[PDB]
């Protein structure tokens, strides 16, 4: 599919005619450029909106100090609730509330800690309840790990790839803002299960928690173009080393 | 005498050893982490303060190679933990025995094979977890859920319903402008891997090896999304 | 700096822009290189050349002027790529830079039917000695 | 460069005529040669940064 598009032009009364030919390879490339810029802008906008909305809530102090404290019961709940609502609106822009019954539990002890899924639910022992590991959330915010950006990429070809090299009060650190994406993703994952069980029974919910695998069926006729935070999809690691 | 070579690039020795230790315990960030000369420099750099020599002694214990866990000289262990915090120069960020044990296991694999090419492989497992009994997730599911149901909410937080928002669009745009310069694409992946590490960071306890295939399913979430796009 | 080319154009970063290596320019200016006293190659003179045997303030010297030709020819080589991409795709500005080479094809039917600055037909060295 | 020139001369025990233009140099402050493409990335980037 190299498609050296081929063209000709004629004088009326067909005295004589001229030929030219051309190549999409510039046009598709510019299309890709525009696409990625567009979607990047959209995502950035979304994040900004989220951050500002949280900012509204009159926090006395920078985020991390909150969870570094453990005496709170209001702020943390508020945070969680806000994130959940944001996600739900991201899928149902017309929808605004969950009809009460939402309640939270702080968890503080390893002897209450649970691997993987850090936020957990009992949809109705009479009513919904949730559980959260603040200690772990601090561990996930073991912020020290962060560092300046690496610039790696793979499958290069030439400036066929590189052509973008020629294609044209909380005033606070980008990296600390970036930490928010962590909780975003976490609550997103949780919202998956919450939605699943809210739609269906408990045992399949347990099965999904056993393996986040069988989801791929039921999570269908479900994303009616409501894109979610998996843009740069090359999520992969060394495989052959599993060695059973 | 010439005291140079022992510490001349104290800067190199300190910065690289600390970088390496953060790579292990703090799992900090991707790097071409290696220099066996630096590995030796770790020991030589340890050999010039008692607040090193203690840790050096502990680490030397690994050269016995047996997986036994050393006795806690409680007082001295605690003073040693504080010295570790100091020599790691961290904001007292909850450096703990568990991470110390993780480092012990790290060296329990580091020297233990002369793999003179490249064991470029995660060694997720630790022998020195609280037991090698290696019970599975499923029983702990019950063990946790019991007390979970037994507990009472710390606050009964909901009545009625509300939504938060604000519309200082100019303010939002100001923010946006402030926000622009940052390479999101790169900046986020490290945090994503932090979330990844978090699983292991949780189960230091009768751990269940399997994570990989369900992670692959997490990744094929995007696969399913594409499939939905295409029906 | 960049290998090979002391000049480069960014064709439209909103508008055309250009970048140039003054350091390397000076390195070309290191004209202690220069000396005239030399001898031309010839061949087959009795047929070819013996015939040719029988024929014959600012008042600045020549060597510098000779040096002018250097930047002349350099800017020519640059102009080639500049024209090319100005008329054509960034794909064939990846190419032409990955190697110059092929652009002869695009120059076909493209050249103005007038020669430039490439008289003396030999311009080469030993080649087979690439000794890979 | 000159050091390497001399470190290429005596290298020859060779007295027969030598057609050998050793254009190459070893001492390029690196383990081994990279491609040019990486530099085509790296210079271009900072150049676009420059004003």
């Amino acid at each position: 599919k190299c498609n050296k598009v081929r063209t000709v032009t004629e004088i009326v009364n067909s005295d004589e005619k001229i030929q030219k030919t051309y190549e999409l390879a510039e046009f598709d490339l510019k299309n890709l450029s525009s696409l990625e810029s567009y979607e990047t802008l959209k995502i950035k906008l979304a994040l900004s909106k989220y951050m500002a909305m949280l900012s509204t809530l009159e926090m006395t102090q920078p985020l991390l100090e909150i969870f570094r404290n453990k005496a709170d019961t209001r702020q943390i709940a508020a945070v969680v609730f806000s994130t959940l609502a944001f996600i739900h609106n991201r899928f149902h822009p017309l929808v605004t509330n969950f009809t009460n019954k939402m309640e939270f539990v702080v968890t503080e002890t390893n002897d209450t800690s649970i691997p993987g899924e850090p936020i957990l639910f009992t949809e109705n022992e009479g009513v919904l309840l949730c559980s959260v590991d603040r200690p772990s959330i601090v561990k996930m915010l073991s912020r020290e790990f962060d560092t300046e950006a690496l610039v790696n990429f793979e499958n290069d070809n030439c400036n066929v790839r590189i052509a973008k090299t020629f294609g044209a009060d909380f005033s606070i650190t980008e990296v600390e803002a970036t930490q928010y994406l962590t909780l975003l993703l976490t609550v997103e994952h949780a919202y998956l299960h919450y939605y699943i069980f809210k739609n269906y029974g408990v045992f399949e919910y347990c099965k999904s928690l056993t393996d986040h695998s069988l989801f791929t069926n039921k999570l269908r006729s479900t994303m009616s173009t409501k894109t979610s935070n998996l843009l740069l999809s090359k999520f992969k690691f060394t495989i052959e080393d599993f060695d059973k | 005498a010439q005291p140079s070579e022992e510490l001349i690039n104290m800067r190199r020795y300190r910065n690289a050893a600390r970088k390496l230790i953060h790579h292990y315990s703090l799992n900090s960030t991707s790097s071409t982490e290696y220099k066996i000369s630096d590995v030796v420099m770790t020991m030589i750099f340890l050999l010039r303060s008692e607040k090193y020599h203690s840790l050096f002694k502990l680490l030397e214990t690994t050269f016995d190679d047996y997986t036994c866990r050393p006795q806690m000289t409680q007082v001295q262990t605690d003073t040693l933990l504080d010295a570790v915090r100091s020599l790691l120069e961290m904001p007292s960020t909850t450096i703990d025995l568990t991470t110390v044990d993780i480092m012990r296991s790290s060296f329990a694999r580091c020297f233990n094979s002369p793999i003179m090419r490249y064991a470029k492989i995660v060694l997720l497992q630790n022998v020195a977890l609280q037991r090698d009994k290696r019970t599975t997730l499923e029983e702990l599911l019950i063990e946790r859920g019991e007390k979970i149901q037994m507990l009472q909410p710390q606050q009964y937080i909901n009545s009625g319903t509300e939504i938060p928002f604000c519309d200082d669009a100019e303010f939002l745009n100001r923010l946006l402008k402030h926000i622009d310069p940052y390479p999101l694409s790169r900046m986020y992946y490290n945090a994503a891997n932090t979330m990844f590490y978090t699983t292991m960071e949780n189960y230091a306890v009768s751990n269940c090896k399997f994570n990989i295939e369900d992670y692959n399913n997490i990744f094929k979430v995007m696969e399913n999304i594409r499939k939905h796009s295409n029906k």
